[PDB]
């Protein structure tokens, strides 16, 4: 998912 | 705001561009996306400077 790619990347 | 110039915003930032996809990424999703998760403008650039992208600032 690129979604989650923006998120659970950037989170940590 | 959550908007709060910080240096690990750019580190977490520069990892997330030149992880793998986000440099291909087209910058109009990369210019909202760092804004809104907490760069300023001046950020932004911080973190695109580094990483040096040099195309549609």
């Amino acid at each position: 998912s690129q979604e989650k790619f923006f998120q659970e990347l950037f989170d940590s | 705001e959550n908007v709060l110039p910080r240096e690990p915003l750019i580190a977490t930032a520069v990892k997330f561009l030149q992880n793998s996809r986000v440099r291909q990424s087209p910058l109009a999703t990369r210019r909202a996306f760092l804004k809104k998760k907490g760069l300023t403008d001046e950020e932004i650039d911080m973190a695109f400077q580094q990483s040096g992208t040099a195309a549609d600032e």
